[PDB]
C-alpha cells in the first residue's frame, strides 16, 4: 500500500533491523564460532550463537544509512571568486573546469564506490563584499558551457548571449539560485576511478581526467562597471539525487593533493600522514 | 490570486532540505543503464564485511604490514596477556577499519560487533587462547581470572584457522556516541593464553595472528555527520 | 571432499587438494554481453575454447623479505596465445576470468598471502605532484610488478603496499573480492570474476579492468629456508568476446 | 504529476516539473 | 469523527471541565470533609460536598493547559554575537555548545518535569548592526556539528564545506530561517535531571552534563571582509513539538547560576533570594 | 504559475505561530519510546495535588 | 493514454530511435550499396546492409532534437542602455526597432528555416550600475509601441500614459519581468528570408525588412531625476514557444554584418572568413 | 492565507526553464495557419539528407567548388592512397557539412554514418576502389593491406554512379563527444585504388568524384550547446 | 500527505514534508 | 484550465492564464 | 478546513489556521 | 468560489475574493 509505505517514509522505518531471539546453553559438535577467513567470506555468526541472549524487539532502521541518504546531502564543491581590483573588464568574469574533486569532504564520500550514477542538484550561494562601501545593483550570470561550445574571452563576448547554453541569472536580494541536472555521462555510470589511459604511449593521460570532462562554468557580473569595487564569491553546493553506486572501496586514508588522481605525499614520519594514532604497546588501551 | 502567507524558513538554503527544482537540460535523455555487478544500496552492506584491525599500530610498526599482526610464542609464565583494546567502534585502533570509518560518518551507534581471529602458524603449531569482553563500569581486567568472569570464548587452534568472538550490545541506553564519550564507552576486549603456544622440534618458535571486525545483524548507525578521520589543510589543485 | 577442486577450461584442467572454497566476485558469474546492454553494433567474435583457457604466468619467489606483487588484466595476458592476438586485432574486448593462485609449502612452514582482485585500481605516484603513473609502468605484462625492486623513475607508481599503492589502507582491501593462502590451511586461491565496467565493452589496450594484488601479510618462515617457495598464477579468460576488427595494434 | 493514493489518508506525490531529474530524493529499497 | 474533533480543535474545546451540580442540606455520619493527609493522597472533596450549590454548566476547557501548549511556545535560548572589531578572520565566526540551560524563562518550564521527549523547532532572528554605516551583502552560515565531527578553527576551515553536516544559509533581507529537528537522544527521553556520574571517582562529573551533549553550533559570516564593520547578533528561538513529559517536580525557587547544575547561591538575608514576601504576622492579609 | 497574493503577516515570526518546517536530519529514526511511569499530559494534573502553604512566612 | 504519454514526457522518451538487427553474410545480385545521387535522393542503406551486425536494443530518443527544443531556449536579442551622463531628461529614455537579427547566436538558429511560426516568451534582465555610489529607487517602464502608435519624444510625453499599449513596470529588487506574446504576423508564418521587394523600382527595399516590422520598444526610468547618476542596462531574452518551421536551409557560414540582409564581407584570404580549416593535403587527417 | 515555503531557486531566471507567463496582448487572435509544404518537426530530418564534404579543402582550394572534389587518374604504382579523413562528426573536413553543423549544436553523438561517393568521369571510364573504415585504438592505415583488414567496401564503377559506405557505431561508450576528444575519437576512413583508373584512347585522363555524408537510422545527438562554428566579433547593425 | 475527512465540511490535514518532526503542534489527549 | 487524467497516477496539466500563448513548451510529434 | 459545497459551482470556504479567531469577516444575519 | 466544469478537461473558474468587483475581465457576448 503506497499509503503504508508513505507512513514508513514519514517515520523513516522502511528498513528495519532484525530482533535478537532468546538462546540457550548448548553442547554440540557444531561450532559456529569456528571458521576459515581464508575463504574470503565473513563468518555469519550472531550473538545468539555465542551467549545466552534474551528476546529483544528491535526498532532501529537503516534508512539513514542508505546510499541515497549518504550522498544526498548538499556540500560545497567550488568557491568562485570575482575580485574587482583595478580592471573591471578583466576581473568581472571567470571560468571553472567543472569537477567534484576539489573539496575533500564530498569527494571522499563519492570515492567510496567505484562507479556511481545520479542526478545533481546545484545550489549557489553568492555573497557580495562591499570593499568600498556600496554594492549597488548586482546581477550575476552563470552559464554552463558544455565541452566544445565557445568559451567567452571577454565580459562582452558574444557567447554570453546564451542562445543555446543554459544560463542562470541571479539578482542580489533574491533567493539562492538552484537547478537540477540529469545524469550527464556518455557512459552508463560515472567513473570514480579509472585504471586507463586515453592512448598507449608514454605521454598518454591516466585516470578519471580522461573520462570525466564536464565542461566549463563561466560567470560574470552582468552589471556594468560601478564606482564602488566589490568582491563577489559564489559558493557552489552539490547534492546527488536518485543515486546508485557500485563496487565499494576503502576510504581515502591520506590527504588529497590533486584532482583526478590518487597521488599522495608522505612525510618522513608516516604516522603523521594517516589517522592512526600510535599505540604505546599491544596491551595499553 | 490565491492569498498566501509566507512562512519563516522561506528563501533559506538548508543543505539537507528535500525540494524539487527545474532541470537545466530539458528534453535531455540520459544514457541507458546497463548491468554492473556489485551494486550497493545501503552502507550496512559494507559494515558486514570483515576488514583487518591495525591492532599492532605502535609507532615503529605504522607504515608496515606488521601493524596488522600480533605475535604469539611459547610462554614461560602462565596466563599471560596478549593484547587489549577498547571496544568502542570509533576509538583507536578500530577507527581506520572499514566499519570504524563508516561509523565515523555518524553520531550514534548500536548493535553487536563480531571480532574474528585467524592463526597463521604452521599446521603443526597448537594453542588455546581466551578472548574476553568486559562490559563497562569497571577497569580493564588485570588478569585472566578477572577477564574470564566476563563474556568470553576459549579458542582452540586446529584445522579451522579462524574463531569469532561476538561483543553483545550491553548498554544502558539504546545507542552510544561514536565519538569517545565517558558515559557511552563500551568496554574492553582482552586476549590471554589459556594453555600455551606449543610446537614440535624444528618449527618456528613464533607465529602471527590476524584480527578482523565487522557488525552483526543488529548493528546500526544514526545521525549523519562529517568525519574527523580525514581532513583538507590546503586547496586541491589540478 | 570440500578441500579438493578441479577447474576445466578449454584444453586445460587445474587441480588443488587443499582449497579454501572459491570466490565469485560480487556473486555474478561471467556471461556474454546481451543485446539490451550492447552498444557496438557489429557481430562480436567469440573464440571460445581457444581463448577461454588457463594461461600460466611467470612464477615468482616468495622469501622472508618479499613485499608483494601485482598484475593487471587484461594486460598480463596480452601475449598469451589466441586471447592475446584477439585483444590487439580488435578495438573492443570483453571478458571475465578465473584466477587460480598456487603456492605449496609444508606443514612446517607458515605464512599468509592476501590475494585480491581490485576493479579500477588507479595507482598513485608519491611526492611527485600531479605527475601520474606512466603507461609503460602499469603494463608490465605477465612479469607483473615485484613491489620494492624497481629503481624509481618519475612516472613510477607508488610501491607502498600498506597504502594499497593508491592512498587507502591495506586492512580494508578485504572489501574487494579476495581470499587468503594461509600455508597451514590451503595451497591455492581461486577467484572467478565477471566483467565490471561502466561501458559494455572497452579497449583492452588502454583500459585495465582488474588488478590482481598479492601481499604477504604474514612473513614466510620455516626451518628449511634453502627450499625455494614459489608463487604461480594461472588465469583463464571466460566468455571472451571482441568487436571492431582491423589490423593488429602494435604498442610502444 | 500527481500520484494520488487513498486509505481517509490521501497521498499526493506531486512532481512539479516535467523532468525526472527535477524530483526530490528517491524512495528506498 | 475527525471532523467533529476538528471543530473542537478550532474552538479549543477538546478537554472540558465538569459541571457543578445542585446539592442539598445533609445530616449524615459520612463526613467527606474529614480525611488523613498522612496517606499521601489529596482529599477529593468537591464544592457540592460542603455547601448547597446550584446547577451550573461549565464551558471552560483545559486545552491551553496541556503539556503541548505549555512547552509549545518559541522562546530565546541563545544570543550569538559576531562583533567585527579589528580582525575579520578571527571575529567573523564562532561556536556554541548547544543546551537549553542558558535562558531562565524556558529552562524553568522544562525543568518542571524529570524527563521529556519532544521534537524541536528552531527559528533564528539575525540582526546586523551597521557600526560604520553600511552593511553591504550579509550571508550567514549556521552549521550543526554533531559530537565527533571536526570543529572549524578558522573562517575558511575545510569543515565549512558541510559535506555531511546540516548547514543553513541565510541571506540578509530574506525571511527568518527555521527548521525542525527530531527527538535527538540516545535514550528514550531527555533527562531534565540526572542524579548520576560518568564514573565512580572523586573527579567524575555529576548531572545532566553527562547525558545531554548536543554538539556544537558553528556560525560564520560567509561574505568576505568588507570595508564597513558590522556586528551580527543571531538570536536562537526554540519550541517543543509533539511533546511528552514525565514525573512533575517543584518549580525552581531561586535564580539559576550555571548550566547543567542545580547549584544556587544564598545571601545573608534569604528572604531576598526567594519570591516569598515576608508577612507582618499570621493575621495580616 | 499560479497567481498568488502575498498577505500581510507574511515573513513575520510570531513565537506562538503553528507552522511546519523542513527537518534538518532527514531519514533519521528516533530512539524507541519505552514505558516510563508518571507521564503528565495536562498541567491540571498538577494543580489537583495538595502542596503546603508557607502560611507562617514572617521574615524571621 | 495521456498518463503514459505523460511518463514519456518526464523521461523524455517520446521519440525513440530504431534498434539494430542481426544480419548475415549475403551473396546476391541486389546491391543496396549502389545507387545514383543524381536522383536527388539519399541512399537509405543501413548498417545491417553492409556488415554483419548483432542485435542491439536502442534507448536513444530524439526528443531533444525537436524543433521545439532547438528553438525553445531563451537567448539574448538586445541590450538596451540608459546611461545618465549630463542630461537626465534626454538620457533617461530610449527606443529600439524590434527584431531578432542583432544577436548572431539565436539569429543563426532561426535562420536554418525559411518560415517559422511561434509564440514568444520575453524575459528581461535589468541591471543598475551605481556610477556615483547610490541607486536610490529605480522603477522602469517598458512600453510596446505597435507600428502606427505615437512614439514618445520626451521622458514625459503623453504617450507614456499607455492608455492602450501594453506596458510593463519593473521595480528594482523585484524578480525579472516576463510575459508572453502570440504569433504576431499579418501572414501565416514569419519570413526568415524574403526574395522580394516593397515595390518594382530601382529604389525599392529588398528582404525581410519589408515584411518583418514589429514596431518599437520604448523604455524610460520612471523615477524622476536623482542626485546620483546611474547606468541601467536591460538585456532582453527571447524564447520561441509552440514552434513550427518550414523548408530547412544551410546554416550561415560567414559572419553577419547587418540586420534584415544576407550581405557579408570577404577578406583577401577567404579561408579566414569561414570555419573550414585548411588541410595540408588529401591524406593528412 | 495558505501558508507557503519559498524554495531556493525562486526568482531566478534560467534560460532553459519552462514556465508560463501572462500574455501581453489579451483577446488577440493569431492569423490562421495555412498549409506550407516542407514542414520540419525534428532536426534528425535534416541529418538524414546527404550534403557534400569539402574534402579537398586545401588552402588553395578553399573558396572554389574544387574543394568539394577528389581527382582520380591512371596510376603507375599499385594500391595508392586516394584520401584519408577522421570519422569524427564535428572534426574537419566534416565540420561544415549539414550534419556536422547540426552536431556542433550538441555535446554528444551516437549512431552510424553513411558516406556516399559519386564518380563523375566519362561513361567509358572504369575503376575499382576500396573504401575502408578503421575503428579506433590504432593509427590510420599506412597501406591498402592494413586498411583492408578493417570495415570496408570495394566499389566497382559502372552504370550506377554512386556507392555508400556505412561507418558502424563501434564504440566503448554509448555516446561520444562531438568536440575533438582523445577518449572518444571515432577512427578513420581511407580510400585506395583496388585496381586502376582505366580509359580508352581519346578520353580525359582524370576524373572527379563527389563525397556525401548523412546519418543512419541510429544517428542521434544529445545535450544542446552553442556552436563554435560561427561567431560574432562585433555589433550587427541596421 | 493529506488526511482528507468529509462531513459538506471537508478537512485537509496536510503534511508538507516527509518527516514527522516537520509537522505542527500535536492534537490533544 | 485543468486537464485531469487518471491511471492512481493523476495528471494535472494546468493552464494558469486564459491565452494559449501563455502556456509552456509544447508536447511532441 | 474546507467547507466544500456543490451546485457545477463548487464553494471552498477554507480556514487556513486552527483557531476560530483567525478566520475572516463573518457571514450575515 | 470554484466553477468546476468537466469534459477529462476540468475547468476551475476560481474567484479568490468575496466581492464581484474583485474578479478579472468578463467573458464575452
Ligand atoms: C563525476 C562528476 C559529475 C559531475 C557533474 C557536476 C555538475 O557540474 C555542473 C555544475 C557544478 C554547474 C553547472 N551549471 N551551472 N550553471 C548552469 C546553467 N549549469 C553544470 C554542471 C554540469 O562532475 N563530475
Ligand atoms: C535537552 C536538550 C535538547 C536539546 C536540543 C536543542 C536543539 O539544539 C540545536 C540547535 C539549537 C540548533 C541546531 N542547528 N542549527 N543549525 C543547524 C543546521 N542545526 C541543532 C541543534 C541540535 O538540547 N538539550
Ligand atoms: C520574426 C520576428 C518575430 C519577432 C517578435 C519579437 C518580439 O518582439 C517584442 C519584444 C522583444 C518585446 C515586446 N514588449 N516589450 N514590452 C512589451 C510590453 N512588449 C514586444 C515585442 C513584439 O520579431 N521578429
Ligand atoms: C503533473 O505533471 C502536473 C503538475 C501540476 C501542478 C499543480 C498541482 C496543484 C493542483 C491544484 C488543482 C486542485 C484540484 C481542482
Ligand atoms: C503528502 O505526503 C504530499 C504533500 C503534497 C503537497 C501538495 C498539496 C496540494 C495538493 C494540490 C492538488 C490539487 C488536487 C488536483
Ligand atoms: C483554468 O482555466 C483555471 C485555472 C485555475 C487555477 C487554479 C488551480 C488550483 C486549483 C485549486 C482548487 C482545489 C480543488 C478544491
Ligand atoms: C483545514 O482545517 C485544513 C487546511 C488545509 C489547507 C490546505 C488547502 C489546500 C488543499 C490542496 C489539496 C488539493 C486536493 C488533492
Ligand atoms: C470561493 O468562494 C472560495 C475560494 C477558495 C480559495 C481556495 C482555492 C484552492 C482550493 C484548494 C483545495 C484543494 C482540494 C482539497
Amino acid at each position: 500500500n503506497p499509503v503504508e509505505r508513505y507512513v514508513d517514509e514519514v517515520l523513516n522505518e522502511v528498513l528495519v533491523v532484525p530482533n535478537i531471539n532468546q538462546s540457550h546453553p548448548t553442547t554440540s559438535n557444531a561450532a559456529p564460532v569456528l571458521d576459515a577467513a581464508e575463504t574470503g567470506h565473513t563468518n555469519k555468526i550472531q550473538p545468539e550463537d555465542t551467549i545466552e541472549t534474551r528476546y529483544v524487539q528491535s526498532s532501529q532502521t537503516l534508512d539513514e544509512m542508505s546510499v541515497e541518504s549518504f550522498l544526498g546531502r548538499s556540500g560545497c564543491i567550488h568557491e568562485s571568486v570575482l575580485d574587482i581590483v583595478d580592471n573591471y573588464n578583466d576581473q568581472s568574469f571567470t571560468k571553472w573546469n567543472i569537477n567534484l574533486q576539489e573539496m575533500a569532504q564530498i569527494r571522499r564520500k563519492f570515492e567510496m564506490f567505484t562507479y556511481a550514477r545520479f542526478d545533481s542538484e546545484i545550489t549557489m550561494v553568492p555573497s557580495v563584499a562591499a570593499k568600498d562601501g556600496h554594492i549597488g545593483h548586482i546581477v550575476m550570470q552563470y552559464m554552463y558551457v558544455p565541452p566544445g561550445a565557445p568559451i567567452p574571452t571577454t565580459r562582452d563576448d558574444y557567447a554570453w548571449q546564451s542562445g543555446t547554453n543554459a544560463s542562470v541569472f541571479w539578482q542580489h536580494g533574491q533567493p539562492f539560485p538552484r537547478f537540477s541536472l540529469p545524469f550527464l555521462s556518455i557512459a552508463s555510470a560515472y567513473y570514480m576511478f579509472y585504471d586507463g589511459y586515453d592512448g598507449d604511449t608514454y605521454k598518454s593521460r591516466y585516470g578519471t581526467v580522461v573520462t570525466n570532462d564536464m565542461g566549463t562554468l563561466c560567470s560574470r557580473i552582468v552589471t556594468s562597471e560601478q564606482l564602488h569595487k566589490v568582491k563577489v564569491v559564489t559558493r557552489i553546493y552539490h547534492k546527488a539525487k536518485h543515486t546508485k553506486a557500485w563496487c565499494p572501496r576503502p576510504p581515502r586514508a591520506v590527504q588529497y593533493s590533486h584532482t583526478h588522481t590518487t597521488n599522495y605525499k608522505l612525510s618522513s614520519e608516516v604516522h603523521n600522514d594517516v589517522a592512526i594514532r600510535p599505540r604505546t604497546n599491544l596491551t595499553t588501551v | 490570486g490565491l492569498p498566501v502567507y509566507v512562512t519563516p524558513g522561506s528563501g533559506q538554503f538548508m543543505t539537507t532540505d528535500d525540494m524539487q527544482s527545474p532541470c537545466a537540460l530539458p528534453w535531455y535523455h540520459p544514457t541507458k543503464e546497463i548491468f554492473i555487478p556489485g551494486e550497493v544500496k545501503n552502507l550496512i552492506e559494507m559494515c558486514q564485511v570483515d576488514t583487518l584491525i591495525p591492532i599492532n599500530s605502535t609507532q615503529s610498526n605504522i607504515g608496515n604490514v606488521s601493524m596488522y599482526t600480533v605475535t604469539l610464542s611459547p610462554q614461560t609464565k602462565l596466563a599471560e596477556e596478549i593484547f587489549a583494546i577498547k571496544v568502542d567502534i570509533a576509538s583507536h585502533p578500530l577507527a581506520t577499519t572499514l566499519i570504524g570509518e563508516i561509523a565515523s560518518y555518524f553520531t550514534h551507534w548500536t548493535g553487536s560487533l563480531r571480532f574474528s581471529f585467524m592463526f597463521c602458524g604452521t599446521a603443526n603449531t597448537t594453542l588455546k587462547v581466551l578472548l574476553a569482553y568486559t562490559p563497562p563500569g569497571i577497569g580493564k581486567p588485570r588478569s585472566r581470572k578477572e577477564a574470564m568472569l566476563g563474556t568470553h570464548v576459549v579458542w582452540d587452534v586446529g584445522l579451522q584457522s579462524t574463531v569469532s568472538l561476538v561483543v553483545p550490545w550491553i548498554s544502558a541506553s539504546q545507542y552510544r556516541f561514536t565519538t569517545p564519550d565517558t558515559y557511552s564507552s563500551a568496554g574492553y576486549i582482552t586476549c590471554w593464553y589459556q594453555t600455551n603456544f606449543v610446537v614440535p622440534p624444528n618449527t618456528p618458535n613464533t607465529a602471527e595472528m590476524l584480527c578482523f571486525v565487522s557488525g552483526c545483524k543488529d548493528f546500526c548507525l544514526r545521525m549523519a555527520r562529517d568525519t574527523d578521520l580525514h581532513k583538507q589543510t590546503g586547496p586541491i589543485t589540478q | 571432499s570440500d578441500r579438493i577442486i578441479q577447474i576445466t577450461r578449454g584444453d586445460s584442467t587445474i587441480t588443488s587438494q587443499d582449497v579454501a572454497n572459491a570466490v565469485v566476485g560480487y556473486g555474478v558469474w561471467p556471461h556474454y554481453l546481451t543485446p539490451q546492454d550492447a552498444t557496438a553494433i557489429d557481430k562480436p567474435t567469440q573464440p571460445d575454447t581457444s581463448s577461454n583457457r588457463f594461461y600460466t604466468l611467470d612464477s615468482k619467489m616468495w622469501n622472508s623479505t618479499s613485499k608483494g606483487w601485482w598484475w593487471k588484466l587484461p594486460d598480463a595476458l596480452k601475449d598469451m596465445g589466441i586471447f592475446g592476438e584477439n585483444m590487439f586485432y580488435h578495438f573492443l574486448g570483453r571478458s571475465g576470468y578465473t584466477v587460480h593462485v598456487q603456492c605449496n609449502a609444508s606443514k612446517f612452514h607458515q605464512g599468509t598471502l592476501l590475494v585480491v582482485m581490485i576493479p579500477e585500481h588507479q595507482l598513485a605516484t608519491v611526492n611527485k605532484g600531479n605527475v601520474n603513473a606512466g603507461y609503460k609502468y602499469t603494463h608490465p605484462g605477465e612479469a607483473g610488478r615485484e613491489v620494492g625492486t624497481q629503481v624509481e623513475n618519475e612516472k613510477q607508481p607508488s610501491d607502498d603496499n600498506w597504502l594499497n599503492f593508491d592512498g587507502t589502507l591495506l586492512g580494508n582491501l578485504l572489501i574487494f573480492p579476495h581470499q587468503f593462502i594461509n600455508l597451514r590451511s590451503n595451497n591455492s586461491a581461486t577467484l572467478i570474476v565477471p566483467y565490471v565496467n561502466a561501458v559494455p565493452m572497452d579497449s583492452m589496450v588502454r583500459h585495465n579492468n582488474w588488478s590482481l594484488v598479492i601481499i604477504p601479510v604474514c612473513q614466510l618462515q620455516s626451518n628449511n629456508i634453502s627450499n625455494i617457495v614459489p608463487i604461480t598464477v594461472s588465469i583463464s579468460p571466460m566468455c571472451a568476446e571482441f568487436s571492431g576488427a582491423r589490423a593488429k595494434t602494435v604498442v610502444q | 504529476g500527481a500520484q494520488v493514493s487513498r486509505q481517509s489518508l490521501n497521498y499526493f506525490n506531486i512532481n512539479y516539473f516535467k523532468d525526472a531529474a527535477s524530483s526530490g530524493a528517491s524512495r528506498l529499497d
